[PDB]
RNA sequence: AGCACAGUCUUAACGAUGGAUGUCUUGGUUCCUACAGCGAUGAAGGCCGCAGCAAAAUGCGAUACGCAAUGAAAAUUGCAGUGACUGAAUCAUCAGAAUGCUGAAUGUAAACUACACCAAUUCCCUGGGAAUAGUGGUACUCCUACAGAAA
RNA sequence: UUUGUUUUGUAGCAAUAGUAAUUCGUAAUUAUCCGAAGUGGUAAGGACUAUCCUUGAAAAAAGGAGGGAACGGCUUUGUGCUUUGCUACUCUUAAUACUUGUAUG
RNA sequence: UUGUGUUGAAGCGAAAUACGUGAGUUUUCGUGGAACAUCUCCCUAGUGCAGAUCUUGGUGGAAGUAGCAACUAUUCAAAUGAGAACUUUGAAGACUGAAGUGGAGAAGGGUUUCUUGUCAACUGUGAUUGAACAAGAGUUAGCCGCUCCUAAGGGAUAGCUGAAAAGUGUUUAAAGGGGUCCCCGUCUCAAAAGGGAAACAGGUUGAUAUUCCUGUGCCAAUAGUAUUAUGAGUUAGAUGGUAACAUAUAUAUAAAUGAACUCCUUUACAUAGGCUUUACACUCGGGGUGCGUUUUCUUUGCACUUUACCU
RNA sequence: UAAAGCUAAAUAUAUGUAGGAGACCGAUAGCAAACAAGUACCGUGAGGGAAAGAUGAAAUAGUACUCAGGAAUGAGCAAU
RNA sequence: GAUGUUAGGAGGGCAAAUCCGCCGAAUUUAAGCAUAUAAUUAAGCGGAAGAAAAGAAAAUAACUAUGAUUCCUUUAGUAACGGCGAGUGAACAAGGACCAGCUCAAACGGUUAAUCCUUCGUUUGGUGCAAACCUUUCGACGGAAUUGUCGUU
């Protein structure tokens, strides 16, 4: 016989993500002191549309604590939050929806 | 027409503005090739053997010109170094590759091989 | 149908898929994937084979003009140290 | 590495070669006073401006060049209101 | 094409330059001919 | 000026077409002998050019069907012109000079004659005049010495 | 200086360039060149509405901003700084003239 | 070994009161124009053709036959020429006909382009024609494109495998820049329809034109000193407006300070539907400029009437 | 006397170059190529790949002249 | 170690008939076919020379013994291997060509690294017209080397 479809599948010559317009990798924030040992609220500008996914995704722009600036992060949008509201994550962050928490 | 000797010593300026006319009138031998006279032009061969010979003395010239101000030194340049073939530079050269321990060396010194004779 | 499997799509073949191949002068350089299909110019090796001698030999070395080693042969037979002119007149 | 031989960089002798006698080389001379010469492929505008410039002393408002399919490179050269293209014509010949 | 590359244009201004026929008094003392559309140079 | 029927077939003579046969051979083939590499000092190979009239083949590299030097030794010729009346015309040898763009190609690229950086460079007379957008160098790996920074 | 009413223009390029009909050394001159509209054929723009389990690309390059390291000169003491007299001032656009490689392309 | 050859050898065509039984041998004539045989004996082999849909080349009957059938269609007269149904000119009749055998188009082709000359072959008929042949000539850009950027992606570096060839491309980048010590940062290629510095009109050639000429502009670049001017703001920086809004018209509306460090915006983006504006396109009647039947009638049938880049 | 190393000779050479030969082939043969041959030409490409020698002693004897033809050509009382 | 637009050098590629490594089939034969054979070949990758490679016994023999390697005649289509089928297949001795043998590892110089290399200048004489080339050694400096060079076998 031949090769399968599903042997071909691997190779990955056509069948590579059509990712061309995808708006980037949804990461949580990387792991830092003061989300270890506290919140850090970072706002969330605007919830777009990932073309692959049906999950929408939110652009949280946190600040930067060693250096002057903002960081913007692609984080999983949970059901009911907005554009304009501040997120907090670590461990001291009071516990609300969007809110990220140790488990 | 012009020689190798009569122009082989003069005046490196002389030599170069003569050849500067020289082009120039070559110039206007083409003027004249390009215009329906077609008369001047088997002297064209000439003129250019004219130019090759006395560029080769020229460069020959200069040739001495730039390197007896540079002669022996013992690290002549990229040109000046010898110009055998890759496998014979690179070689061991024969002093050096017949060059043998003080052990052979004493060994044959002191006591050769020779020859005889049988009856 | 119309453009099938012979004059009509002969008819399409416009577009070339090699060119000159500077390295051998040959319309035999992929353009799309960038490698001559005679010598492969982009690797540094000259792609013979030996299963194809006519190839090797309308290619090997004396096909072309040997602008060095020509002059570098009769040499040997003269032995001449370079730098040496015959004696003058 | 130092050489010896004198540099062959294409001076003036081996740009320019000759002029053209085309019979639109002349009748732009007569009709609309631009000029015609024939240069080596391998020149360029600024060198066959500094080679005329030099060798005649006629302004030229611009340098126009062309790559011909014989190998050489044909070159358009002008004048200004200061000098008339008759004498240029009538001259060169 | 009306655009082209100088290595092509050169090319093809030697393909030309060679098309041409032997000198008359040379002949007095060519094979390589083609014509541009019977032959095609392969570029 | 007159006479044959036509066509088809056969024979002979002379021709047409064709290129066999025979005779030629600056070619091949086989054997023997001897020498053997080339290349970053830039090879093989590929382009591009070079002659007065010059397409190919051959030869040559901006000194371009050839320069210098050495031996022989006066023609090149198709026309032109060129030459002694021997470094001169032509052969042979070929050691000096020169040897374009590429190509392992090696500054970055390449269906580009594109783009860099560092010495702006080079020539002239033996301190003053010019050309200039114009000359060389800069790959990767490794070896031997050198250096200044480090734990 | 504002408001209204009358003369000029094919709003300025604009006619003189082009174009067109009769005479006319065989080169010329002429005057026209106007009131207006009507259809919606093709393009672009604008403001919208609607559709997606489809949300419909990047850099080169350019611009704006928060903030504020530094801001009037001449000479004068000591070591970029305190100080003595006069206060004329500084830049945005355009250049003009000499040195650098020749300073357009 | 021993012979023939320029007083004509080999070969070839025809033949012979020739020989043999036969492969063949030997002679004659003609042609041929330079070599040939040896049967005295022997040695040697790429040594004997009617076929193999044998191989190569040449030639037949078929046969002056099949056929020269899409694209409605040609005619008169003249010129050139040795020669004209298929070269040119004029007249006519027609076609392409708004999605064109029309202009510009890119791939591909490469001189087929232009002028002049020419017809050996080709132009399946003719041919004086021609994309044929021959000699010359022709392609001009700061503004049109490439060149620059990045995508799908390609190659390469660091490594890591593999005998290598090659496979993958940060899998423990120490990878150039910036400003004045630190910050950022694999390289390179890949679009002549994606992004993008800036050009229009008239004219000109036998062949090039937003490239050549004239005129008018536009964009990018431009290093060190002394003169100017304009305008601003000032002895380190404005105006009103209840507001939105707007704010400098010198040759040009330039004249409202500014580092490191950052945050944005332009570039920059789908499809469908209708509405609207504008240019262009077309069109209507009467004012300025030309032709026509008119036996039967005409304010008759109609035709020619402009304005780029730049504010 | 292994788990280290060097070493000329005699030996092989369908490659290249240069010589000399042959009971070899004599242009459908012999190398594919006696010649402008790995050329012309074909295939996108890897590759495939021909045909083609002979006047004469001498063209430094290559057809002069005339006639008929537009010319090609033909003929001659002409010609090497 | 990192780094050098530090000084001085090398490797890359072409070319293969002979030569040296690696990788590695199948057609075929066995009248089928699978081990076997083709073949340790063809193809592929890499590496040198005028020759290469092998070469100085951890050899052979069992004799009255030989004495590096290579090649030729022979051993010999033999011993042996093999659906013991097809097929495959050496070695010793013998006769010859040629014939050269050698040095690293430990001992010792420690009353002296006794060694090696780089660079910079001087001279000891020479064949070439010349260019260059063969010889010349006073050194000095900078290093490498005791984590071991040379001398000593």
């Amino acid at each position: 016989g031949r090769v399968i479809r599903g042997q071909r599948k691997g190779r990955g010559s056509i069948f590579k993500s059509h990712n061309h317009h995808r708006k980037g990798a949804a990461k949580l924030r990387h792991l830092d002191y003061c989300e270890k040992k506290g919140y850090i609220k970072g706002l969330v500008k605007d919830i777009i549309h990932d073309p692959g996914r049906g999950a929408p995704l939110a652009k949280v722009i946190f600040k930067r604590t060693e250096k002057y600036g903002k960081k913007e992060e692609l984080i999983i949008a949970s059901e009911g939050m907005f554009t304009g509201q501040y997120i907090s994550c670590g461990t001291k962050a009071p516990l609300s929806v969007g809110n990220i928490l140790p488990i | 027409n012009v020689k190798a000797y009569e122009l082989r010593t003069l005046k490196k300026k002389e030599l170069l503005d003569k050849l500067d006319e020289l082009k120039k009138e070559l110039s206007g031998l083409r003027i004249s090739k390009a215009l329906g006279n077609s008369a001047k032009n088997s002297k064209i061969h000439g003129v250019r053997k004219n130019v090759a010979r006395v560029l080769t003395v020229y460069n020959q010239k200069r040739k001495m010109e730039l390197r007896q101000l540079y002669k022996n030194k013992k690290f002549k340049p990229y040109n000046l170094r010898k110009k055998l073939t890759k496998n014979k530079r690179l070689q061991l050269s024969p002093k050096q590759k017949a060059a043998m321990t003080l052990r052979q060396k004493k060994k044959v010194q002191n006591f050769p091989q020779r020859k005889y004779l049988v009856v | 149908g119309k453009a099938g499997k012979g004059t009509g799509s002969f008819g399409k073949r416009n577009g070339k898929t090699h060119f000159l191949c500077l390295r051998c002068g040959k319309r035999s350089y992929h353009l799309q994937k960038k490698k001559c299909a005679s010598c492969g110019y982009p690797s540094a090796k000259k792609r013979r084979f030996n299963w194809s001698v006519k190839a090797k030999r309308r290619n090997t070395t004396g096909t072309g003009r040997c602008r060095y080693i020509k002059t570098l042969r009769r040499k040997l037979k003269n032995k001449f140290t370079e730098g040496s002119t015959p004696k003058p007149k | 590495i130092v050489k010896s031989c004198h540099s062959k960089t294409l001076d003036k002798y081996g740009l320019i070669k000759y002029p053209l006698t085309s019979e639109k080389a002349m009748k732009k001379i007569e009709e609309i006073n631009t000029l015609v010469f024939m240069c080596d492929k391998r020149a360029n505008k600024k060198n066959i401006k500094k080679s005329v410039k030099n060798l005649f002393g006629i302004e030229c408002d611009k340098v126009n060049v062309l790559n011909t399919l014989n190998g050489d490179k044909k070159a358009y050269v002008r004048l200004s209101g200061e000098h008339d293209a008759l004498e240029v014509a009538n001259k060169i010949g | 094409g009306s655009i082209k590359r100088f290595r092509l244009k050169q090319r093809l201004g030697k393909c030309r330059r060679q098309n041409r026929p032997v000198p008359h008094w040379y002949r007095l003392k060519n094979t390589k001919r083609r014509h541009w559309r019977r032959t095609k140079l392969g570029l």
